[PDB]
C-alpha cells in the first residue's frame, strides 16, 4: 500500500472535556455537515497527486457518525462518489473498522483486483451523539482523504493494550437513544467508562506491537488528551500532519498505528509513502 | 497463489411466516392481485425478538451449526466477515449481555467471541445487497495471498423492526440470515474464477448483465460455459431480464422471493443454498452470481462439494 497524497479538514472549533478520557478535540458545529469538509479534504489530495476523480478504481469510507454527514436526512462512499463524479470508482464502507485495519483489507483486495488509484476517507460530524460526560470521551470530528496505490505487501498485526494483562478493558459502545422525539435528538451515546490507565495502556501497546515490525518511523492516532500538550488530540486525525511531515523527511516507508476502542486492541499497518 | 474454495453454507430464517393477506398488513393501501405478481413475494418471515429471534442469536445457531458439520476448529478461522444492512442491532450475546439497541459496534468483534474465534480477525463491511459477494471476494483476496486459510463469512438482515406498515414497501422486503466458510484449496477443484463490478434507484436491467459479461470476458469464457446461475431477488421480471441480458436459460436459475421474500444481502446466498440443496447446483458445476448494490457486481465461481447444513 503506497500512499500518494493526504488531505484533511478539521473544524476550527474545539470543544474541552474534563475527565480521565477527555481532552481537547475538534467538533463541528451546528448544522455543519461532513461532507462540507471530507469534499475538499478529498479534492486536495487528487490535486497534489494529479489524479482525476474519473481515475478512481474504489473509494471505502469510515464514519460512525449517524447523521450530519449530507444534507439528505447513511454511510459516506457514496455521496462521495456523487459529488466526485468518481463514475468509474466501485464503493463500500468498513463501518467500524480502524485506518490500519481497513488499509491491510483494501490493499489485499486492490492488489487482488489490479486497481491503481484507490480512495480511502475518514470522518465524523458527531452532532447526532451525545459525549460521554462521565470519562469525559468524545470523538473528534473532521475529514482524513488517503489516495492510495495498493501493492499487497502490507504487513499488519493486532496486539493487545498495555498495563495490567489481567485487567478487562471496558470498549467503546454508543448505544441507541430510545427516545427520539423531535428533529434535534441525537441518535445515539457515546458510552466509554471512566479508566484513567487508559491512554497510557494504548501508546504502551503502540510500542509494543511495533516490535512484531521492522524498525520503522511511525504515524500513529491520539484519541485521547492526557499527557499531550493543552490536553489537545485529534483522534485519527493525529495521522494527517505525521504523514506529511514524513513526506518532507523524504521517507519512503513507515508503520501506522491505529486504536480500535471497539475491540480495546492496537492495530498497525506498512506503509509507503510517496515523495 | 492460492485457489478459494467455498466450503460450506448455511442458512437460518425466521420461524413466523406472514401470508400477504396477514393482518400485519391492513394498514396498507392500494395492493392488488398484480401487485403480488410483480413483486412475486407469496410470504415473508419477520424475527421475533420476544422469542429470542434477532440478528445476532440466529447467526450463532447458524454459525455453531456451520462450525460443527464442518468440523472447523474455532481458533483455526483466520478472519471472520459479517454484512448487516440494518444500522441498529440489538443483541451481543454474553460479551456485551446489558446492551440492547446501538449503533456501535458491529457484528465481527462481538460475534468471534461469542463463538470462540480467538484467532479469527474481525470485519463489518456494508455493500447492501451486494454485500455477500464483496464478503466472498475480500475473502478470496485473503486466501488467494496466502494471508488467510480459513475465513468466516456473515450477513444478517433484521430490518423488519425498521419497516412502515402503512406502506407498501413494508410487504416486500423480510429478514433472514447467512453464514458460508471459506478455506484454501490447492489441492481441490473449486476456485474463484473471476469477479467484475460496473457502474452507469437503479432499475436498468443492463447493469447486471454488464457486469456479468465483463466477468465471464476476464475469465476467458462465455456464457454457454457456465452450467448455473444464481441472482439477487429484487423481483422476478428483473431476474428474468438480467437472465436473457446475458443468455441464461429459465432452468439455469431460480426465483427464490415467493416464501422469503426480499432478504437484501440474504437473497444471493440463500438462493445459492437452495440450488445446491435441491440438487440443482452440483460439483464441479461453473455458477455465475450476480447482483445489485449503486453497484453491480458478479463472480464466476468453479465449484467442487460444497457442504449444505
Amino acid at each position: 500500500m503506497l500512499i500518494q497524497a493526504v488531505g484533511v479538514n478539521l473544524p476550527p472549533s474545539y470543544v474541552c472535556l474534563e475527565g480521565p478520557l477527555g481532552g481537547e478535540r475538534p467538533r463541528a458545529q451546528g448544522d455543519e455537515m461532513l461532507m462540507q469538509r471530507l469534499l475538499p479534504a478529498v479534492r486536495e489530495a487528487l490535486d497534489e497527486a494529479a489524479v482525476k476523480p474519473e481515475e478512481i478504481d474504489l473509494i471505502v469510507g469510515l464514519a460512525l457518525s449517524p447523521d450530519h454527514l449530507i444534507e439528505n436526512r447513511p454511510k459516506i462512499g457514496h455521496p462521495l462518489q456523487k459529488v466526485l463524479g468518481a463514475n468509474r470508482a466501485h464503493v463500500f464502507d468498513l463501518t467500524d473498522s480502524s485506518l490500519a485495519r481497513a488499509l491491510y483489507v483494501v490493499d489485499t483486495l486492490a492488489s487482488d483486483q489490479g486497481y491503481r488509484n484507490v480512495l480511502v476517507v475518514r470522518g465524523e460530524s458527531s452532532q447526532g451523539l451525545e459525549v460521554d460526560s462521565e470519562s469525559g470521551f468524545a470523538l473528534a470530528d473532521g475529514a482524513l482523504a488517503l489516495l492510495c496505490r495498493p501493492t499487497g505487501k502490507a504487513a499488519f498485526r493486532r496486539g493487545a493494550l498495555g498495563g495490567d494483562p489481567a485487567q478487562e478493558w471496558l470498549p467503546l459502545s454508543i448505544p441507541l437513544n430510545t427516545d427520539i422525539r423531535q428533529v434535534g435528538d441525537v441518535k445515539g451515546h457515546l458510552n466509554l467508562p471512566a479508566q484513567p490507565g487508559l491512554p497510557e495502556a494504548v501508546r504502551a501497546g503502540f510500542t509494543r506491537l511495533a516490535g512484531d515490525f521492522p524498525q520503522l518511523n511511525w504515524v500513529r492516532e491520539e484519541w485521547f488528551g492526557q499527557g499531550r500538550p493543552d490536553g489537545r488530540c485529534l483522534g485519527p486525525f493525529e495521522l494527517a500532519s505525521q504523514l506529511r511531515a514524513a513526506q518532507r523527511d523524504r521517507l519512503d516507508e513507515l508503520l501506522l498505528i491505529s486504536f480500535d476502542p471497539f475491540g480495546m486492541v492496537v492495530e498497525g499497518v506498512t506503509l509507503e509513502l510517496a515523495g | 497463489m492460492h485457489k478459494v474454495k467455498l466450503a460450506a453454507i448455511t442458512c437460518e430464517l425466521p420461524a413466523r411466516s406472514y401470508e400477504n393477506d396477514d393482518p400485519v398488513f391492513a394498514a396498507v393501501p392500494d395492493l392488488s392481485e398484480s401487485w403480488w405478481q410483480f413483486w412475486g413475494v407469496n410470504r415473508r418471515g419477520y424475527f421475533d425478538p420476544r422469542n429470542g429471534e434477532n440478528e445476532f442469536s440466529l447467526v450463532v445457531r447458524a454459525a455453531e451449526r456451520l462450525l460443527r458439520s464442518s468440523d472447523t476448529a474455532p481458533d483455526s478461522v483466520d478472519m471472520l466477515i459479517c454484512s448487516a444492512s440494518s444500522p441498529i442491532m440489538t443483541d451481543a450475546g454474553d460479551v456485551l449481555p446489558d446492551l440492547r439497541g446501538r449503533l456501535y459496534p458491529r457484528m465481527a468483534n462481538v460475534l468471534s467471541k461469542q463463538l470462540g474465534l480467538s484467532r479469527a480477525l474481525p470485519l463489518d463491511s456494508q455493500m447492501e445487497s451486494a454485500s455477500f459477494l464483496l464478503n466472498l471476494r475480500l475473502a478470496a483476496s485473503m486466501i488467494r495471498q496466502g494471508k488467510a486459510e480459513k475465513v468466516l463469512v456473515v450477513c444478517s438482515e433484521y430490518i423488519s423492526n425498521l419497516l412502515d406498515f402503512t406502506s407498501r414497501t413494508s410487504t416486500l422486503f423480510a429478514d433472514g440470515c447467512a453464514v458460508a466458510l471459506l478455506t484454501r484449496g490447492d489441492d481441490d477443484s473449486c476456485d474463484l474464477l473471476a469477479s467484475a463490478e460496473h457502474s452507469d434507484a437503479s432499475f436498468v436491467p443492463t447493469n447486471v448483465p454488464i457486469a456479468m459479461r465483463r466477468a465471464l470476458e476476464k475469465a476467458g469464457l462465455g456464457s454457454d460455459d457456465i452450467d448455473y446461475f444464481v441472482f439477487h431477488q429484487p423481483a422476478p421480471f428483473l431476474v428474468k431480464a438480467w437472465a436473457e441480458g446475458i443468455g441464461a436459460r429459465p432452468e439455469q436459475y431460480q426465483l427464490t422471493m415467493g416464501d422469503t421474500g426480499v432478504m437484501i444481502s440474504v437473497s444471493i446466498p440463500y438462493t445459492l443454498m437452495t440450488g445446491l440443496r435441491e440438487g440443482k447446483i452440483r460439483p464441479g458445476d461453473r455458477i455465475v452470481m450476480a447482483g445489485a448494490a449503486w453497484g453491480f457486481a458478479a463472480q464466476v465461481w468453479q465449484l467442487g462439494e460444497v457442504l449444505v447444513c
